[PDB]
């Protein structure tokens, strides 16, 4: 027997990341210290993880396990453009974390004015509108036609959508937030005190380091299937097998099951935080 | 875990000139900040990083401050000495440990020195 292993193993890990994204939602949503313009941003990403590992993950696991397509044919093209709008829409909320880290250190005093609610809001709601459209663009421009089995469920190799998905969704936003970063290390290497006080000092230089443990661990999980994909696609001579191609995907979907454990270990609001919320 | 260590000292009469050392050592990112103090605390020396130094109002700016960067070390050159300097001069400097960490200062032993 040899889907027991595997069922067991992925049903413990989605059932830990959807446990792991509600509680994130949860600890941010009780307490009333924690409402300020950066914590809702953590509960856009938690939102978007919670999505992703509530839909679309136990489809590709059946999948894994079975190995054909076995509920139809209208649902093989919804699942298709769930699973990449999910992921577009969380580098995206990764990016303008890095933006309003960069405006927070850069101008300390002037902060509370540039950075009001009102502009936060509309930058999420352009942030949303924006992924959702470079996500589903191409995915209607080169639209190539169905097999007559239905019971197979593939993906499109047309080296135009896979450059211009490569292009538009892990490469144009990892040179925004680089920059930001660099210019943002120079100025905290460079200077004595920030805010005029030590306390507000000392509080500022740590969640540059949290957002640096979050975006470490980020490019790490999803940067050998953006590598590996259209080096494959484009040169067909170095093409891999097909049992080295079905890890690279499921890194990328491990890191959505682990990330909720960052900010406990990281910090002492947070664990005050879910142990208040795990006593109720 | 920064220790910082003075010399220096002496004991001698009215009209001569002396020479203070004081060095850090120890486990540091950077240093922002020395000085020296007489006596009970009061600025008679203060120098930056950059090197805009300072004095104190009951000394009319004749002696002198000076700092070496890359040994860590700032001096302080006393000449015409008067008989109303007979105390105990400390040390001081600021530091840093990290750069996500929080900016702390630390004290020194002292020196004596005695004038007639
Ligand atoms: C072509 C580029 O895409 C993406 C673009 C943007 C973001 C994410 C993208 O991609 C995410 C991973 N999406 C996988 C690759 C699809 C998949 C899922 C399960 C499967 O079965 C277990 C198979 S399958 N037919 O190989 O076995 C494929």
């Amino acid at each position: 027997s040899k889907a027991i292993l595997l069922g067991v193993i992925l049903g413990g890990l989605i059932l830990f990341g959807v446990l792991g994204n509600i509680l994130v939602i949860l600890s941010v949503a009780c307490h009333r210290h924690l409402h300020s313009v950066t914590h809702y941003y953590i509960v856009n990403l938690a939102v978007a993880d919670l999505l992703l590992t509530s839909t679309v993950l136990p489809f590709s696991a059946i999948f894994e396990v079975l190995g054909y397509w076995a509920f139809g044919r209208v649902f093989c093209n919804i699942w298709a453009a769930v699973d990449v709008l999910c992921c577009t829409a969380r580098i995206w909320g990764l990016c303008i974390i890095s933006i309003d880290r960069y405006i927070g250190v850069s101008y300390p005093l002037r902060y509370p004015t540039i950075v009001t609610q009102r502009r936060g809001l509309m930058a999420l709601l352009c942030v949303w509108a924006l992924s959702l459209v470079i996500s589903i663009g191409p995915l209607f421009g080169w639209r190539q036609p169905a097999p007559e089995d239905e019971t197979i469920c593939q993906i499109n190799e047309e080296p135009g959508y896979v450059l211009f998905s490569a292009l538009g969704s892990f490469y144009l936003p990892l040179a925004i937030i680089l920059v930001m970063y660099t210019l943002m290390i120079l100025r905290l290497k460079s200077v004595r005190l920030l805010s005029g006080s030590r306390e507000k000092d000392r509080n500022l230089r740590r969640i540059t380091r949290l957002v640096l443990i979050v975006v470490g661990c980020f490019v790490l999980c999803w940067l050998p299937f953006f590598l590996v994909m259209p080096i494959g696609s484009f040169f067909p001579d170095f093409k891999p097998s097909e049992t080295v191609f079905k890890i690279v995907f499921w890194l990328g979907y491990l890191n959505s099951c682990i990330n909720p454990i960052i900010y406990p270990c990281s910090s002492q609001e947070f664990k005050k935080a879910f142990q208040n919320v795990l006593r109720i | 875990q920064v220790q910082l260590q003075e010399s220096g000292g002496g004991l001698v009469q009215a009209g001569e000139s002396l020479r203070l050392s004081c060095a850090a050592s120890g486990t540091i990112f950077r240093l922002y900040d020395m000085g020296w103090y007489r006596r009970q605390r009061e600025l008679v020396a203060s120098i930056t990083s950059g090197g805009s130094t300072k004095y104190g109002d009951s000394v009319k700016g004749r002696f002198t401050i000076s700092r070496d960067n890359a040994k860590n070390t700032v001096y302080l050159q006393m000449s015409s000495l008067k008989p109303e300097d007979t105390a105990v001069y400390y040390c001081n400097a600021e530091y840093r440990t990290g750069i996500w960490e929080e900016l702390l200062d630390g004290w020194g032993q002292g020196t004596q020195v005695t004038v007639s």
